[PDB]
């Protein structure tokens, strides 16, 4: 939840101990590599596509199988072995991922992985108003609230592919919905971010980016450049500073580290 | 030690400016603290904070405020590329504007000669003039003070070098703080050659003169935003990037959190002859803090082990008073006497 | 005194050392070895609580499916009953199924 698959990782391979608890902990093993918290990075000026995941099909197939006692096949777990199919990702096999995922997404034409996968397949294969159609029978589904999070990994999808259709304020305030079924949102707050970006307001965008960096692990040099990028411009001399630090807890090596605020480093401090 | 909350208190907001306690000035006896927040000279009262008057002479955000050493006027500088002087009864006389937005403040001792660094000069206000005599130099001038006794002040320049001029802005001193160009200078108002050369890098340069230190020049854990002499030299309150104001030693070794605040003390300056000290946060939150140092001892009937300069202890040895302190170099917290 | 030779000597330390190396190895991967360490214990079931170490031998060697300890230890979960009768009533009906 809060990004820390480290301990996480430590944590559930001990729990291969017992058959039903241990079976849900093997399945978050291997339902992280395709979704830890929630993926929806199809932004303007953003994409998403694993070919290093080669590797990950191969791991992910390998610990799929070890799930314990009535996992071994579930629409869940079959939707994850189609996940670790495009996973696979080349072009040719993505389609092939996408029609074995439509033997399995066509069957539940209201639930969010299957759907969810059609979208991602549909959008790396540039078709988005095909993954507009998949997400928003998404939701075709009343308000129910068992996929809350994963219905607002639904929504900032569709908002950034409305993104992609050129209006921006409406994902804006869908990830500022993101911010109410999870606390720690830090795509969502880089984007949302980016989106205020546009519509000419820069110190709540860095604000955000920081929460992301904060959310990312110590992330934020292309998120910390548009920090000091928006702590720079507002001409509080004192400023971006803050943002020195927390981009240096990001990365000690940040390149930025004096051109958008060594404008404000010594040209400011009581200025 | 305890360093009580004297009073603390959030600026109010009017002009729609940032609330930023940008710089804090002292009237000479303590009495007025006044805080140049946003685009207005909010001046409160540092033994209560009640906004005895919100001065809003300024069209951009006042970068910086000084009131006079002698305690007549304070002034205000700020972006407008003007100063608005407000006399001890707050009201706006002159209001001169300059060639580049204000860097900072500082007035004669002598008499009422506000000196206002802009950008590339520095407009010395005298007590009546509406004129800006200049200091062009090639260097930005970042910083400024006047030294007490009247006759100095100090333009440190934006090239590491704190060139210390005259009331007509000569050249005179070529002060080696380093690479860092030092915004934050100030000469105490007891002290005319004692240099606080406060810095980003964390350097706690106490310079003299010429451009030597005074004591070791301590690398701060906290880049500061400004760094002044608590009790006239022997304490030392640091604030910066820290949140709050620590106490140090004029070593450089800890004493105790003076401030317990919301945001960056982008300005400090201890209450002058007083416990207290001016801490003004980014939210503009101005805060005195009782600084009252306790004679902490131990006494086994004849070495009475007071601590003084609050890392050592000046045990005095009743039956001789032999007042030589013990050199720990680091602060008392209790102390007995067999 | 204690048991006889040197690495039998602090038999009482040693006893917890093995029952606490059966409680890691129960939970590790190694039950057989933690069988073989509460068989240490079953000499020193006395200074522990023995209903502890009957039933940890029993409820994970049978599970182990070791046939004759699995005899063995429905012997122990039917006759002398130590095991609280609730759960020795149950594996009594499971060597009732099993045997």
């Amino acid at each position: 939840y809060i990004n820390n698959p480290r301990e996480a990782l430590k944590e559930l391979n001990l729990a291969r101990k017992d058959t039903r608890w241990g079976s849900q902990a093997i399945l978050h093993m291997v339902e992280i590599y395709l979704n830890p918290d929630n993926d929806a990075v199809w932004e303007e000026k953003e994409n998403a596509d694993t070919p290093e995941s080669r590797q990950a099909v191969a791991t992910a197939r390998s610990l799929l199988k070890q799930v314990r006692g009535a996992d071994t096949t579930t629409q869940r777990y079959r939707v994850l072995e189609s996940y670790a199919i495009m996973a696979g990702k080349d072009k040719n096999e993505i389609e092939a991922s996408l029609n074995v995922l439509l033997d399995l997404a066509n069957q539940d034409p209201n639930n969010v992985p299957v759907l969810l996968a059609m979208a991602t397949g549909f959008m790396m294969l540039k078709q988005t108003p095909k993954a507009r159609n998949q997400l928003k029978r998404v939701q075709k589904i009343q308000y129910k609230p068992d996929e809350a999070e994963e219905f607002e990994r639904s929504w900032l999808l569709l908002a950034d592919i409305h993104i992609q259709g050129g209006k921006y304020d409406l994902a804006q305030d869908l990830c500022q919905k993101c911010l109410k079924y999870n606390k720690s949102c830090a795509k969502a707050w880089e984007i949302m971010g980016q989106i205020m970006e546009r519509e000419q307001a820069y110190k709540d965008a860095a604000d955000h980016y920081e929460n992301a960096w904060k959310h990312e692990n110590q992330a934020s040099a292309q998120v910390g450049f548009k920090l000091a990028f928006n702590y720079l411009k507002a001409r509080r001399y004192v400023e971006a500073v803050d943002v020195c630090h927390k981009v240096i807890k990001a990365f000690p090596d940040y390149p930025k580290i004096r051109k958008e605020i060594l404008e404000k480093a010594r040209m400011g401090l009581k200025p | 030690m305890r360093t009580v909350v004297a009073w603390q208190e959030t600026p109010p907001e009017k002009d729609g400016v940032r609330n930023v306690c940008y710089d804090l000035c002292f009237k000479p006896d303590g009495s007025q603290v006044v805080a140049g927040i946003g685009n207005r000279v909010l001046v409160y009262d540092a033994a209560d904070g009640d906004l005895l008057h919100a001065l809003k002479g300024h069209k951009d955000s006042i970068y910086c405020v000084a009131y006079a050493q002698n305690g007549k006027r304070f002034a205000s500088g700020g972006a407008d590329k003007t100063v608005i002087i407000w006399t001890s009864k707050a009201e706006g006389i002159l209001k001169y504007t300059h060639n580049d937005a204000i860097q900072c403040l500082s007035y004669n001792p002598v008499t009422q000669q506000l000196a206002s660094a802009t950008g590339s000069d520095v407009g010395l206000w005298s007590p009546e003039q509406k004129s800006v005599a200049k200091h062009k130099v090639a260097s930005r001038i970042c910083s400024i003070s006047w030294t007490a006794d009247g006759a100095y002040l100090a333009l440190g320049c934006f090239d590491g070098v704190i060139s210390i001029r005259d009331k007509g802005g000569s050249e005179k001193h070529r002060i080696e703080t380093g690479p860092s160009p030092v915004w934050s200078i100030c000469w105490n108002p007891v002290e005319t050659n004692v240099l606080c050369a406060g810095c980003f890098d964390g350097v706690l340069k106490f310079y003299m003169m010429s451009g030597q230190q005074k004591s070791k020049d301590r690398e701060l854990a906290f880049d500061p935003l400004c760094v002044s002499y608590f009790s006239s030299g022997e304490y030392i309150t640091v604030s910066g990037t820290d949140k709050t104001v620590h106490l140090y030693t004029r070593d450089g070794t800890y004493l105790t959190k003076i401030a317990d605040r919301d945001s960056w003390v982008w300005a400090v300056r201890p209450r002058p002859k007083h416990n207290f000290v001016a801490v003004g946060t980014e939210g503009g939150g101005i805060a005195m803090f009782q600084l009252i140092f306790s004679t902490v001892h131990g006494l086994y009937q004849d070495r009475y082990a007071y601590r003084d300069q609050m890392t050592d202890v000046i045990i005095q040895h009743l039956i001789t008073e032999q007042k030589v302190r013990i050199k720990c170099k680091d602060y008392v917290k209790k102390i007995a006497v067999y | 005194s204690g048991e006889a030779g040197v690495d039998s000597a602090w038999r009482g330390a040693e006893a917890y050392h093995f029952w606490l190396l059966a409680h890691r190895q129960l939970y590790a991967g190694n039950v057989d070895l933690a069988m073989r360490t509460a068989l240490h214990l079953r000499e020193y079931e006395d200074l522990l609580d023995p209903v502890e170490i009957y039933s940890f031998l029993a409820l994970a060697a049978f599970y182990n499916q070791f046939f004759g300890q699995c005899s063995k230890a429905f012997i122990k979960l039917e006759s002398m009953p130590s095991i609280p009768n609730d759960k020795r009533e149950s594996f009594a009906d499971l060597a009732m199924s099993i045997f």
